[PDB]
């Protein structure tokens, strides 16, 4: 058993390898921007003709 | 009669523009705030001051 755990989680080390390099890829600095608009308005006068 | 006739224009034909005050007036600041009657209570703590 002492022989065949330590194979054994040797065997599992590389696993880890991508493991954590797939948690820094979840920890990428990204994004992007956003954008909007607006307007309000009054009326001023009005006459007849 | 003829001698009151400019007085008259200037008196009145004139002053429709001041009848012309009541029409927008009647026409935007009464009847556009049909909204304010459709929303929660939620959104009269703006539009009243709106």
């Amino acid at each position: 058993v002492a022989n065949g755990h330590l194979e054994l989680i040797f065997g599992w080390l590389p696993l880890i390898g991508e493991l954590e390099g797939a948690i820094e890829y979840a920890e990428l600095p990204d994004l992007d921007f956003i954008r909007c608009h607006g307007l309000h308005t009054l009326v001023l006068q009005s006459t007849p003709w | 009669p003829m001698l009151y006739k400019e007085r008259r224009e200037t008196l009145k034909m004139v002053g429709n523009r001041l009848g012309g005050l009541v029409r927008v007036a009647h026409a935007a600041q009464d009847r556009d705030l049909k909204r304010y009657f459709k929303a929660r209570r939620k959104d009269r703590r703006k539009v009243a001051e709106e």
